C-alpha cells in the first residue's frame, strides 16, 4: 500500500563523463575540471612587476637605454614583451 | 495512478532523498544525512586531485626567441610525450573517480536497502529499482520513524502481522 | 675561463659568474673587454612571466602565461602548455568532466 | 553417480553456460543474455585499449646514421625511462582490465545466483561453487522457467511444500 | 560487565582473531586460518612492488664536473618531471595497495560473517560491529565447532530453539 523508493535526482537532459567501464554516460551531476578561461589580462595583486617593455631582462644587467631606468628593482614578478631587446649594439650571452 | 518506481521524480530536495509513497499522496524526501555523507567525500574530490597537479613551474623555451632547433625538437617531443603521459594519467586519474563516485552511490544507497531490510527483516520486498514494498500502514509517521532509526520490527512486524499473517 | 675575440663581425659576447661568498674573482684583461662597474644581488623569489598581454591592477592569480593568466580552483588546463608559476597540469583532453553526484538514470521511462 | 558441481564440464556451449542437472539426466546451458552481458562489455575492452595508443609518431633518430651522441644519449635515456613508464602503465592497466574482468565474471555470476534466490525464495541452496540444491521436481520445464524469467515461488514454493513442508 | 563490541582488545594472538565472549569469562582468538590467508596476500605485497622498481640504472650526468648548461637543464627538467611522474604513480600504486587491503580485510572479515550466517542460518544476528548474538548455549566447544567448520545449524538450531522457539 505504501513504498519506500530510492530517488536518483534524475534532472532534466544533463551532460555526459567519461568512466573505466563505458565512454559518454550520462551524469546528473558534475563539474569540468579543466578549464579553459583565459583571462586576457595580467594579474597584479603583490609587489607589482616590472614591465620591462621594450627592455628585454638581460638588459637589466647591462643598461640599453630603454632598460636606463629598471637597471636596479624588486617585484614578485617580471614582464617581458616581444618588442623587448637586451641589447642596442648585436650581443649575445 | 502512477506506477511508482525509482524515485526519478526531478527531485531537487537533496542528492539522495528517497521517494515515500504515502497512500495520503505524499512525496517527502529522505534524511538528508545519506545525502550528506556522499557530499562529505564528493565534494573534496577537486581537493585530491589539485594536491596531484599544482607544482611550481618555469619557462624552458624562449617562446617569443629561438632555441637550437635540435633541442627544441627534443623538448616539444618531451613535452609533447610527457603531455601524453599525463593527458592519460588524467583521463585515468578521472575515470577513476567518476568510477569510484559512482560505486559510492551505488553503495550508499546500497545501505540504504540495507537500513530498510535490517530494521523491518520481512515486510520490505526489493523491487530493484530501489522500491520496498512495504506491507503494513506506512503513514508520515513510517517515514519519520525511518529517518529517526526508531523503525523496527518488534513492533512494526505486528502491525503488518495484521495485514500479512498466514498461519497453516 | 680564457677568452679571444674573432674579427670579422661586430659583436658582444657577454659571459657571465655567479661568485661564492668570500671568493675573488680574478680578471686579466690585454683587451677588448667591457668591464662590469657594478655586480648583481638577488633578491626575493620573481616570476619571469613572457607575455603580451596588459597588466590590470584589480586581477589577483598565480598563472601566467603568454596570452593572459588562468585563475581557477580546477588541477587542469586546456589554455596552454607553457605556465609560469603554480599551475594545473596541461592535458590534450579539452573536457575532463569529473562527476559530482549519481549517474542520470534518466528521468523519463 | 557423479557429485556435479560448479559446471566446469569443458563446456562449449556459451562463456556462462549453467548446468542444468536434471535427474533425467540432461545438462543444457543457460540463458545466452547471461553470455552476451559479458559478451557486450569484453569484447569492446581491446577498443578501449587502442583509443589511448593509437597515436602519430614521426622519426626523431636518424637510424641509417648518426646524430651527436651527447643527444643521442638523452633521447635514448628518455625513450628508455618512457618505455618503461608506458611498460608500467601497459601492465598495469592490463592488470586492471584483467582484474575487472575478473570481477565483472564473478559480479555476473553473483547476478545470476541472485536471479535464482530472488525468484525461489527458500528452495534455492547455495553450495558455494555455483550450485544450488533444489528442492521440487526441476524438470527441463523448470530450467525454461528460469531462463524465461516465468520461475516463481508463487508456484514454485507450494510445489516444494509437498516435498519440503514440516508443520510444528 | 562490558558491552563487548568489535573485538579491538588490544589483540595480539593473529590479526583477524575473534573474540568469543563466552559467558563463562573467555576471550580465545579466531581460527589462524583467517589471519594465514591474509598474510599470503599481503606480505607478497612488498615482492609485487619491488618487480615493477628494481632496474639498471647507469649516470647520466657527471657530478663531480660541468655539463653543458642546456643539456644539463633539460636533463634536469626531464629527471624531475620523471620524479613527478614516478611520484604520483608511486603514491597512486601504494594508495591503490592500500585501498586494495582495506578492501582485502573487510572482504576478508565479511566472509566470516558469512561463514557463521550460512552455518547457523537463524541465531546470528549481526550488531554491524562485528558481533553476532548467539541465541544458544555457546560455550568453547561452539567456538571450536566453528574453528572446526562443525558448526551447523542441524543441531545448533535444534539447541537454541530450547531457547529461542515460539509456536503460533
Ligand atoms: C550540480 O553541480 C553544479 C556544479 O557547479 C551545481 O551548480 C548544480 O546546482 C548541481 N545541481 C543540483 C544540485 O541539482
Ligand atoms: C616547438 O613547439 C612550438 C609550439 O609549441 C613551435 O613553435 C617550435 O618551433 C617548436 N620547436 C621546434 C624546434 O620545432
Ligand atoms: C669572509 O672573509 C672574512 C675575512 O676577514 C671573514 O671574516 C668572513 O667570516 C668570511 N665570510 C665567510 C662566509 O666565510
Ligand atoms: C641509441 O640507441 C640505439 C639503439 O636503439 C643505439 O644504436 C644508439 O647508438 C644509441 N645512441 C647512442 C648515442 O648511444
Ligand atoms: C642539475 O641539478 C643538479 C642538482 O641535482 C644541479 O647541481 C645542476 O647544476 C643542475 N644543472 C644545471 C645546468 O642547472
Amino acid at each position: 500500500g505504501d513504498k519506500i523508493c530510492l530517488g536518483h535526482h534524475a534532472v532534466a537532459n544533463g551532460t555526459k563523463v567519461n568512466t573505466l567501464t563505458e565512454r559518454g554516460i550520462e551524469v546528473v551531476n558534475a563539474t569540468e575540471t579543466v578549464e579553459t578561461t583565459n583571462i586576457k589580462k595580467i594579474c597584479t595583486q603583490g609587489k607589482r612587476p616590472t614591465d620591462l617593455g621594450q627592455c628585454g631582462l638581460l638588459g637589466t644587467l647591462i643598461g640599453p637605454p630603454q632598460c636606463d631606468q629598471f637597471l636596479e628593482f624588486s617585484s614578485d614578478l617580471i614582464i617581458e614583451r616581444r618588442e623587448g631587446t637586451d641589447i642596442c649594439y648585436p650581443g649575445r650571452f | 495512478a502512477g506506477f511508482i518506481e525509482n524515485g526519478w521524480e526531478g527531485l531537487i530536495n537533496g542528492w539522495y532523498g528517497f521517494r515515500h509513497q504515502n497512500a495520503q499522496g505524499e512525496g517527502t524526501a529522505a534524511d538528508y544525512k545519506s545525502t550528506q555523507s556522499a557530499i562529505d567525500q564528493i565534494t573534496g574530490k577537486l581537493n585530491r586531485l589539485i594536491g596531484k597537479t599544482n607544482q611550481q613551474f618555469e619557462l624552458i623555451d624562449n617562446e617569443f626567441n629561438e632555441i637550437e632547433q635540435q633541442i627544441g625538437n627534443v623538448i616539444n617531443w618531451t613535452r609533447d610525450a610527457m603531455t601524453e603521459i599525463w593527458s592519460y594519467n588524467a583521463e585515468l586519474l578521472v575515470a577513476m573517480e567518476n568510477q569510484h563516485t559512482i560505486d559510492l552511490a551505488d553503495s550508499e544507497m546500497s545501505k540504504l536497502y540495507e537500513r530498510v531490510k535490517k530494521q523491518l527483516r520481512e515486510n520490505a520486498e526489493e523491487d530493484g529499482t530501489g522500491c520496498f514494498e512495504i506491507f503494513h500502514k506506512c503513514d508520515d509517521q513510517c517515514m519519520e520513524s525511518i529517518r529517526n532509526n526508531t523503525y523496527d520490527h518488534t513492533q512494526y512486524r505486528t502491525e503488518s502481522l495484521q495485514n500479512r499473517i498466514q498461519i497453516d | 675561463q680564457s677568452f679571444t675575440p674573432n674579427p670579422g663581425a661586430r659583436r658582444i659576447d657577454f659571459h657571465w659568474l655567479l661568485l661564492d661568498p668570500n671568493d675573488t674573482v680574478t680578471f686579466t684583461f690585454n683587451g677588448a673587454f667591457i668591464a662590469p662597474d657594478r655586480t648583481s644581488f638577488f633578491r626575493g623569489e620573481s616570476l619571469g612571466v613572457q607575455s603580451d598581454a596588459p597588466l590590470d591592477s584589480s586581477c589577483r592569480g598565480d598563472c601566467f602565461h603568454s596570452g593572459g593568466t588562468i585563475v581557477s580552483s580546477l588541477p587542469f588546463q586546456n589554455i596552454n602548455s607553457r605556465t609560469v608559476g603554480k599551475c594545473p597540469r596541461y592535458v590534450k583532453q579539452k573536457s575532463l568532466l569529473l562527476a559530482t553526484g549519481m549517474r542520470n538514470v534518466p528521468e523519463k521511462p
